[PDB]
């Protein structure tokens, strides 16, 4: 049995890489996430075995809501819609819940009402170079490599609150497709410290035993 | 034996090439100044397209012409008599992103790469609150990885019992086909001693190690 | 128009599903491929290469390079165990953190063989002989030089060759790979006597893994 | 796009239905078959063999 | 790479060109919009590079609602439906929420309940001439050219309020299809002043530097 | 009837999608086509034509026609810089508002060449010689007539031809296009001495743009 050890069957999985809350009335309630693989620790180790990757990307969002405590007088609200904006590398970036950057043209965005299927979208491989680089010995600051910038995400409501606020959560999933790997690496032994870089503390090689025999 | 390139001659007599693939006065065997292997040594490393640039006419090609494509070949040989014992590991890691001693910063430039001068490992930890220094404990090999697993990269064992030398050939490994050489170091040559050098009383107490680099097909 | 009928499991989101998707950025003209050396098509090409085995843990040589070295010196006793380690899978044995072991902790059931390559990195003059006794599972650990000779083994000489190869099956006691002094290490004058020994591990034939899981080497 | 029309009995769950299903674990490489003796293709192969009849019940 | 600079891939985008609110009970709550490209500034510059255009049109509407503050006694409302009427050039025009012009025959209109997919409709190229004209040196008033009149839009509820009012918003999108351009123009340098015409204030050519060398 | 199964991403509205649509007005009998001259099939046909470059900004000639004119007069010094401008992309250089620059601000990455056509619109009798030194990126700006002659250049005469063509690569210091007096401008009597010089810019070969964005020349 060897088809369970191919590179395609080793990475084509899913993982809850982000989890953020945002409410509708607090004037700065909007979720924000930069796309990077180094968020969750268990996926970072599975992708740092190789150096140069090249994959498409497929995102799904599961969104739910929760009624915040209102005042009185029998609050009734219709269904909510959510807007999920995606910014390519080198584009405008919003800063409030109401800004010009949401009604722009070349930023693709979806609209999704509740009670339906979750809104899958799919991003192709966007780079000026030929492959993503999970390691970069060089300056751009050290070890940043501004070429492999995949873009950001932004979410907000498209409704105005009438009698009671509603907060909402979002769990962004993540799934590479058609993966090709290059020049493998030995697996990282020491624990992770900071998300942006490769820093570490020195640790022993292997949990000890009592003697040689 | 006695191969020549340009105006330099190196005399040899096994080879291990890349990942299976094969790669005007610059075609000459540059020779870094040799380091001394003692008993209490830990290891040395050179960044590859930085050690050539500060000294050679290849570096004179670098300051006029930034962006280039190169393909290297490396000879490493140490001469010792039959009475010395010990074992080396010659490996050539691509994209060695080393980590800083201080947990929040990145190391500065002069600690990652001496200009054609070997930076040295150590077998302790290093201080953290001082400055931007490379975390250079040898058993984690600077990259936070287990040093025993380092043979997945192209490598060659030097063992003074039988073998004497090591020759490597490395092709051009980069994502972009043309990148600026001044802000990027793609290869890294590491030499780590596993079995430390031991000898009796009367013999000379160090073995010199010479490193010979020769670029082939530099395109500009 | 055309009549349909929605089967159950319609508006659900399976975590490991497989469907198409709308592209977020059409008319992009994606960057084409490039021939980059060293392509990996399967993870068993990682497990084929060798790695050094930390067989000398002993609670204070772990944070140093003395974990990979086995001490061998000319002792005064004939017949002594140089080293020895069990092959109990996973439970803090010595083959865990090596390059073979880090892949196989991503699976649940596996089977294969192991090439154990030793290498005497000592002097050039000193000779000697070593046993490499593999004890099969079910049988006990040998407590003598003599009964290990009755089991399956291979006598390894130093003066002829500097590396012997021992192959052994491995599967998720369960066996021992002990090594014994055959004779003392005779060495001429003006040479040091204490010599070291390394150890290598790679997969002999192809393994057979199944039913992927996540690794326990994390927080 | 393509026009459809949902017939009645659309989003129901019949207990004895017959439809396809999404697999929970793809790329598993299921364990293959093995020749095991004594295969039953129909329950009347159980009823063909003999059995002893308790014809002497009589309460004790 | 040149297929990213074709005229089809240069204009086949989307933009939130209108944003209006209307409530159901206030006796004049109905949204109204005339179709013209000169509403949003960022699309007007991308279309004034050419003089004669000819494109089909594809509109989508995203509609959401919001509960206005009612009195008391546990307001419960069923789902709302919205009516989006489209008037061709040279047709009747409504003036109140209840008029004859809504129940007319030759004005196509859609009906859309909430909680479903947003209601896309598509308008073909309607002109007596052969092409739209984004510039017209001539009288019909100066620079109007009543030939390239594309029509209007009108929206209202199809419900009557029972215990609480509901206001609603709408964000009309816009997407040309199968575009052909003719006789290009130099890009407009001075800022825009008025929506109906081409008036401007004089401005310098280029942000200055210190000297010639 | 026929069984279906709604995949995720079903009732969503993608902003840059591609689907069919119901027509609002069927049986309309749309107006047919007409042969109208000057059809544009790609935006690089706009960037092929020439435009004049405002190389004489100097903070008060911007709101006039003196921004496009370079002053050249018979001075008393041999060896002087006529003009010079960097090629730093986007950051308020002189090639921004021209016809090449207004298209390329709709993209993020581009590469190509530039035809720089000069034109001496002076008298009919006056002669002279000019250097047109392009400094490559990485090298410095030349501070003399002599070292600019060592770099790549072209000596341009006035009495022979009235327009010289200089081609140069351009990509998103980074270079200079300085021009130097070779000799003074000898002119016969009863002719004015001060003459002007224009500048033209067009794309030599086809550019290569990608990853469209919106322009920053708006509120």
């Amino acid at each position: 049995s060897r088809s369970e050890s191919s590179i395609e069957n080793f990475l084509c999985r899913s993982a809850c890489v982000y989890y953020a809350t945002y409410t509708n009335n607090s004037k700065k309630g909007f979720a924000e996430w930069v796309i990077n693989t180094r968020q969750v620790a268990q996926l970072r180790r599975k992708l740092e075995l190789f150096t140069y990757l090249r994959f498409d990307l497929e995102l799904t969002f599961v969104i739910t809501s929760a009624q915040q405590p209102s005042t009185a007088s029998s609050v009734d609200a219709p269904v909510q819609t959510h807007q999920i904006m995606y910014v390519p590398p080198g584009g405008p970036v919003p800063t409030k819940v109401k800004d010009y950057a949401w009604q722009t043209s070349t930023n693709p965005s979806v609209f999704w009402t509740e009670g339906n299927a979750p809104p899958r979208m799919s991003i192709p491989f966007i780079s000026i170079g030929n492959a993503y680089s999970c390691f970069y010995d060089g300056w751009t600051v050290y070890g940043i490599n501004t070429l492999n910038n995949m873009g950001t995400l932004y979410m907000r409501h498209v409704n105005e609150a009438g009698q009671g606020p509603i907060k909402s959560t979002v769990r962004i999933y993540f799934k590479p497709k058609h993966v090709k790997a290059w020049v493998p690496r030995p697996p990282r032994l020491c624990q992770y410290e900071k998300q942006k870089n490769v820093n570490f503390s020195p640790i022993g090689v292997t949990t000890s035993r009592t003697d040689i025999i | 034996r006695s191969i020549t390139l340009g105006n330099s001659t190196i005399t040899t007599q096994n080879v291990v090439v890349g990942y299976g693939v094969w790669p005007v006065a610059t075609c000459r065997f540059y020779t870094l100044e040799s380091v001394q292997w003692m008993k209490n040594s830990a290891g040395w490393w050179w960044k590859l397209p930085d050690a050539l640039s500060q000294m050679g006419l290849f570096g004179q090609n670098m300051q006029y012409h930034y962006l280039g494509r190169t393909g290297y070949t490396i000879h490493v040989q140490c001469n010792a008599s039959k009475f010395h014992q010990g074992c080396l590991l010659v490996v050539c890691v691509p994209e060695a992103e080393m980590g800083c001693s201080n947990l929040n910063n990145t190391p500065e430039f002069s600690e990652l790469s001496g200009g054609d001068s070997a930076r040295m490992f150590t077998d302790t930890q290093v201080g953290e609150s001082n400055a931007k220094k490379v975390q250079t404990a040898v058993w984690n090999a600077g990259m936070g990885v287990g040093v025993g697993n380092l043979t997945i990269f192209p490598h060659q064992w030097i063992n003074l019992r039988t073998n004497n030398s090591a020759t490597l050939v490395m092709p051009y490994i980069n994502s972009v086909p043309m990148d600026n050489m001044f802000r990027h170091n793609n290869l890294t040559l590491m030499i780590i001693p596993f079995v430390p050098l031991n000898y009796s009383e009367g013999s000379s107490p160090y073995v010199p190690i010479t490193v010979t680099i020769a670029p082939m097909c530099a395109e500009y | 128009g055309l009549p349909v009928m929605t089967t159950p499991g319609s508006t659900q989101f399976l975590t490991s599903d497989d469907f198409q998707s709308p592209s977020a950025m059409p008319q992009f003209d994606v960057t084409p491929e490039m021939q980059i050396p060293g392509r990996v098509n399967n993870l068993m090409e990682i497990a084929e290469v060798d790695s050094v085995v930390p067989v000398n843990n002993t609670e204070d040589n772990v944070s140093s390079l003395k974990a990979y070295q086995i001490p061998v010196q000319s002792n005064s006793d004939n017949g002594k165990q140089v080293f020895g380690f069990p092959l109990q899978p996973g439970a803090n044995n010595v083959l865990n953190r090596t390059l073979l072991g880090e892949i196989l902790n991503y699976y649940t059931h596996w089977s294969g063989s192991i090439k154990l390559t030793f290498m005497f990195c000592g002097s050039a003059m000193a000779t000697g002989k070593f046993l490499l006794a593999y004890s099969p599972p079910g049988a006990g650990v040998p407590k003598n030089r003599k009964d290990a000779m009755l089991g399956t083994h291979v006598i390894w000489d130093v003066g002829l060759q500097s590396s012997c190869v021992l192959c052994v099956p491995w599967i998720s006691a369960a066996g021992y790979v002990t090594c014994w002094y055959q004779t003392n290490i005779v060495v001429p004058a003006d040479v040091q006597s204490s010599c070291d020994i390394l150890c290598f591990v790679s997969a002999c034939n192809d393994f057979s893994v199944r039913m992927l899981k996540d690794t326990p080497f994390i927080r």
